[PDB]
DNA sequence: GTGCCGAGGCCGCTCAATTGGTCGTAGACAGCTCTAGCACCGCTTAAACGCACGTACGCGCTGTCCCCCGCGTTTTAACCGCCAAGGGGATTACTCCCTAGTCTCCAGGCACGTGTCAGATATATACATCCGA
DNA sequence: TCGGATGTATATATCTGACACGTGCCTGGAGACTAGGGAGTAATCCCCTTGGCGGTTAAAACGCGGGGGACAGCGCGTACGTGCGTTTAAGCGGTGCTAGAGCTGTCTACGACCAATTGAGCGGCCTCGGCAC
């Protein structure tokens, strides 16, 4: 057995170093389609047009998280809380 | 259709350990997949309107990177 | 002296629209003029991105209002298209 | 020769019809200019302007004031959502800031 | 050829009094007072034959369904129209641009924490259109020319008078009227007609009734507060002096009047105190009835489960149908009617500046109501 | 769930009477009365409001709300059918009934 | 008498957000300004509309920054303000 | 010229007021005045930059106006 | 079946200058044409503003100087220009 | 160790760069004005600068407990490979409104000058609030 | 837990300077007319997007155990807020000088605009090895 925290700093190692893509691709894509059902109707969506906002979605998500790991450290912790990414969204300007 | 469940908690996981986050609460699932859900709201809908604009039936990646852009994030690689 | 062209008196001419009996100081009216001509920039310069991408060589009103409902957000754009066409419709008749 | 008329009357608006034709002309913008675009902006400008104008009258009546200056424009512009996400980016002179304290701070 | 409304049986018919020798009791419909004046009859046979059309052709594309399930799809199809008509033309031509963006925002869901009650005041405060009334009722034949006899009728003669609407041609000529006449500009010293004023019932009634003086004396039955306290719960200024209050409405020979009728500002009635404001840029009301209409509306909107943009109630495609429709479009496909006003026909008033042959106009696309 | 009731009921789960049919109104402010409790102002005379005489109504709308008719001014952007609408729709909405 | 800690600064916050002038003296903020053109040219005339434009922003910049680290005080579950949350607000927001 | 002293502790606690703090530390005063510093050498050598260009002598509001709207910073007030 | 041109040849170039070793993948092609059209975007932009705030109706060699000046961060931005200046003499040269 | 799909090197055109005049306007000089930026001095005096107290707050030091991580098992749907239809992006041509370009006139909108009335500034007052007993 | 001290919003004069008009004029917007290239409709063409099926298996779910951070409580000691007295240049005026920003005038040379020419680069075609298994 494993203690708590290596298998942790193991899996931050390994997706450091690859470049595939963390989201599988049938539901995200499904997602799109849902959330671009509201604006139109019969909406025809290229391949390249569903990888494009799936590499943004991810690059968005990780920057997100590393200014929440900052908060989360700043305040002497480790664990991420909700707390940190509406204060990361809060002083990014997104939310505020 | 529920498919914003879709993204699971290994796929959020895995997105934070990319980020360096060594340490993740069992309640923070949710308000990642809220701001996920906002941010493709916001992208796809002008990546529809400019879509629109040009009297078409297929969001192209030219109109994904076009609203990317708008908004300060450009994109390299689609155009 | 040379003339400067500003939205001074269009400006006073709709705040008399909109209330009647109050006035308008010079900082103030800077700062409509400066308000005015960044949403002019704006506006425009998203209508001619819109023009270039679909290798159109011509403004019409229909990049006008699609650059109104990219910029402005929510509400305020819905009411900003109406009153558009409300006016080019009304310069049809004319 | 019938009399001349403005096209801004003609559009039933405020703000001037030609001056935005010209300064979309000469602005560099694009190769040709169409006949509509001009009033449509106009009319958009025209309706952002009595938004504003009429938040910040308000503002200023319930300051028992009866001239706008730049504290009454700020206060109009952070008071509205939708007016706060247009000029979110934007820093207006002798605006101040919107009166507010954390609920932390206060005493028990 | 066309369906009109059914008639009603009274024990007493206020209505027939008007001619005797006709012997044409008017409608029956949801409302009592649906018989008015013409105009009234006109629009609630128009929605009956909306209806009974909408119903045809439902059958028609499906015949699976029940005589029970046709009826409510119908009516609501219809509620769904009325919804869409009346918070897409018919408010922001009443409160203005300001006023709904501040009291009507962007839907978002049903909220189950609002009140949908009516309120008392607004049972008041929503009589402002008591000040739109033109003097003479106007008829227009097909080419929107004075139609004879009688093309402009005095509105003392046309008060609860059926036999007009069955035995003068139908109702394409008032809705004619209707489409293409302006309507009354309300100013601070022409608030009402007279003919509402001192002719009103003048047939039906021994002597005449004064709408104005009604609506203060029912103002007054249901107790509802003063001008100073509906301006306070609107956070209003609220005057107290005869400047303050010449201030207010802009306008002092008005304001002397009232400070010499009733003396102080909390003693103003809420009809004349809403009536006599200034009306906003681009609006037919001052600012106290467009806070209290939008106030009332949004609570409607809000506390409304069946709502038409709830999520559940209809298909996506079925709203993109829906979001199409208009009352021109309506106005042309239950009728004679050949030439229609543009779109927002609560603006158009002009033949023929802005006045289309109707028959350009998308209809209303029913292929997404399949089983 | 599925079709609205013509009475309205049952619309909110909280409150299955809310928002039903000959229910009484909603008073967003307190109302006024002569005595206080159910006398409307001017039924009886020599009574003062806040310190003032009762105006009489008709008088009011007799010396105020008249004006010359052949000074009528047309609406010039707007048409009967908008107060044909308002009128309908406020059939529609509410209705008062009062004893015969 | 003596009012108790953090009365007379609620009472400060209170009154200098309902002010609308400038919190810098002019002619330090000027010398600054010049001092540092100093570097980038030789012999530069300024005008007063320009020395006045930079007052207001780098006011404006600055309200807004400590706006920012008195969020990331409060955060740390702390009341006085410290350079580190400065340090995490730039950071943040990409400075 | 050390100028960067001009300014002094009471202004930046009436700045951090303005802001909603209540309670200031004693190293915050040196951080202050060296971010005011970067932005100001920003700013101003974009506005330099900006005259040089025009081939003047005068630092102009339009050119801080013009350097502000670059940093995405735009100021109402001054010019247009 | 239509002409689309890119910087497709013209990176390769200068690659096989500075690597004559070392390939590139298509991915990496688009991200380079991607990155040399929002340069020249920016670029032309910032010069076209410059020479509309100077009421000058030319783009010369001085306004992309100074775009490139104030665009292109630290000591990179120097260079840049050192190797536009000498372009620029060797076609005056020839 | 091993194949295979992707990066690399060759033909055929054809649609832009290039060479070679023309010209008319944008910009580079020289002159001259006069506005405003710089500098200098004297006086208040409001701001800043030290100094002492002590009180509240930042900061370590236990304690526990519950929640998140790590692992094993059954379960679910992503994923790859393949087929068949058909909606609808891409081209082509063919005009037809639609808009650029030019005189000519005027009015709309600049600058310059003025008088009066919102508004900032004393001053006493009546609240509104805080620390203490 | 009622009473004292202080801070502050408010009502009443008072002077002032800047804002809303008024007037002159000049140049940029409107009225016409003509000419040509942008694009709005139609008619194909094929391509690539959606839908469906089947077998494999890799990742998502779920339950159990434990130990290690999170959060609470408790000194403590120190440093920052609060007055209070003592320097100190900031702001306000008035004055004077000249640096350079702006305007006028002329001229000249340089980039847009024509046309004929031809070759640079793009598309399609093989072809072999760098690398993911
Ligand atoms: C056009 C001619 C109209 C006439 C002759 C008329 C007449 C009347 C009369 C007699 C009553 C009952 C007693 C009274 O209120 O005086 C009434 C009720 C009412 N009317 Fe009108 N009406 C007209 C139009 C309108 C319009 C256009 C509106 C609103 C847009 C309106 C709003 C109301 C309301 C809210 C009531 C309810 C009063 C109550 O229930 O006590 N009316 N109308
Ligand atoms: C004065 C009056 O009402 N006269 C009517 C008349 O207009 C109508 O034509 C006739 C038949 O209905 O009945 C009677
Ligand atoms: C419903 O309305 C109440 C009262 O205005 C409000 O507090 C609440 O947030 C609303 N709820 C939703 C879900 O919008």
């Amino acid at each position: 057995r494993y203690r708590p925290g290596t298998v942790a700093l193991r899996e931050i190692r390994r997706y450091q170093k690859s470049t595939e893509l963390l989201i599988r691709k049938l539901p995200f894509q499904r997602l799109v389609r849902e959330i671009a059902q509201d604006f139109k109707t019969d909406l025809r969506f290229q391949s390249s047009a569903v990888m494009a906002l799936q590499e943004a979605s991810e690059a968005y998500l990780v920057a997100l998280f590393e200014d929440t790991n900052l908060c989360a450290i700043h305040a002497k912790r480790v664990t991420i809380m909700p707390k940190d990414i509406q204060l990361a969204r809060r002083i990014r300007g997104e939310r505020a | 259709r529920d498919n914003i469940q879709g993204i699971t908690k290994p796929a959020i996981r895995r997105l934070a350990r990319r980020g360096g986050v060594k340490r993740i609460s069992g309640l923070i699932y949710e308000e990642t997949r809220g701001v996920l859900k906002v941010f493709l709201e916001n992208v796809i809908r002008d990546a529809v309107t400019y879509t629109e604009h040009a009297k078409r039936k297929t969001v192209t990646a030219m109109d994904v990177v076009y609203a990317l852009k708008r908004q300060g994030r450009t994109l390299y690689g689609f155009g | 002296k040379t003339r400067k062209e500003s939205y001074a008196i269009y400006v006073y001419k709709v705040l008399k629209q909109v209330h009647p009996d109050t006035g308008i100081s010079s900082k103030a009216m800077s700062i409509m003029n400066s308000f005015v001509n960044d949403v002019f920039e704006r506006i425009a310069g998203e209508a001619s991105r819109l023009a270039h991408y679909n290798k159109r060589s011509t403004i019409t009103s229909r990049e006008i209002q699609t650059a109104v409902r990219l910029l402005l957000p929510g509400e305020l754009a819905k009411h900003a298209v109406s009153e558009g066409t409300k006016a080019v419709t009304k310069y049809t008749s004319a | 020769r019938a009399k001349a008329k403005t096209r801004s009357s003609r559009a039933g608006l405020q703000f001037p019809v030609g001056r935005v034709h010209r300064l979309l002309r000469k602005g560099n913008y694009a190769e040709r200019v169409g006949a509509g675009a001009p009033v449509y902006l106009a009319a958009v400008l025209e309706y952002l302007t009595a938004e504003i104008l009429e938040l910040a009258g308000n503002a200023a009546r319930d300051n028992k004031k009866t001239r706008i200056i730049p504290r009454h424009l700020q206060l109009a512009v952070r008071n509205d959502e939708e007016l706060n996400k247009l000029l979110g980016r934007v820093t207006i002179a002798q605006g101040g800031v919107l009166p507010n304290i954390q609920s932390v701070l206060l005493p028990k | 050829g066309r369906a009109l409304l059914p008639f009603d049986n009274l024990h007493d018919d206020p209505c027939l009094l008007t001619n005797r020798s006709a012997r044409i009791p008017c409608f029956l419909a949801g409302d009592t007072r649906s018989s008015e004046m013409p105009e009234l009859t006109s629009m609630h046979t128009l929605l009956l034959r909306e209806h009974n059309r909408l119903a045809t052709e439902l059958k028609s594309l499906n015949p699976r369904w029940d005589g029970e399930r046709l009826y409510q799809e119908a009516r609501k199809i219809v509620g769904a129209m009325v919804q869409i008509i009346t918070y897409r033309d018919y408010l922001p031509l009443v409160l203005g641009p300001t006023a709904m963006r501040k009291y009507l925002p962007t839907y978002r869901s049903y909220n189950d924490s609002v009140d949908p009650r009516i309120a008392n005041v607004f049972t008041n405060a929503f009589r402002y259109g008591h000040t739109l009334i033109q003097p003479f009722m106007f008829r227009l034949d097909n080419r929107y020319q004075p139609m004879e006899p009688n093309p402009r009728v005095p509105l003392s003669r046309v008060f609860f008078a059926s036999w007009r609407v069955v035995l003068e041609g139908g109702i394409d000529p008032i809705l004619r009227g209707l489409m293409a006449t302006p309507a009354k500009l309300n100013r601070q010293n022409q608030i009402a007609v007279d003919e509402i004023r001192e002719r009103l019932f003048e047939q039906v009634m021994r002597i005449g009734l004064d709408l104005p003086a009604l609506n203060m004396q029912r103002s007054r039955d249901h107790g509802l507060p003063g001008y100073n306290a509906w301006r306070r719960f609107c956070g209003l200024p609220q005057p107290e002096t005869v400047g303050q209050l010449g201030t207010v409405l802009r306008n002092l020979k008005l304001a002397r009047k009232l400070m010499e009728q009733y003396g102080t500002p909390n003693n103003i009635d809420i009809w004349m105190g809403g009536v006599s404001e200034p009306l906003k840029r681009k609006g037919r009301v001052g600012p106290l009835l467009a806070c209290i209409i939008g106030t009332q509306f949004r609570k409607l909107r809000d506390g409304d489960r069946f709502w038409w943009e709830n999520e559940g109630v209809f298909s996506m495609q079925q709203r993109q149908a829906l979001a199409q429709i208009s009352l021109p479009r309506i106005i042309c496909d239950n009728t004679g009617i050949t030439t229609v006003s543009k779109n927002n026909i609560f603006m158009s008033n002009s033949y023929p500046r802005d006045f289309v042959n109707c028959s350009t106009l998308p209809a209303l696309n029913l292929a997404s109501w399949r089983e | 769930d599925k079709y609205r009731t013509i009475t309205g009921m049952c619309n909110n789960r909280r409150s299955p009477t809310l928002g039903a049919s000959n229910r009484a109104f909603v008073r967003w402010l307190p109302a006024e009365y002569e005595d206080g409790f159910s006398l409307p102002y001017g039924w009886t005379p020599g009574v003062k409001r806040n310190g003032f005489p009762v105006a009489l109504a008709r008088a009011v709308s007799n010396e105020i709300v008249r004006f010359p008719t052949d000074q009528l001014t047309p609406d010039q952007e707007r048409s009967l059918m908008f107060m044909q609408w308002g009128q309908l729709l406020d059939h529609d909405l509410d209705f008062t009934p009062e004893p015969a």
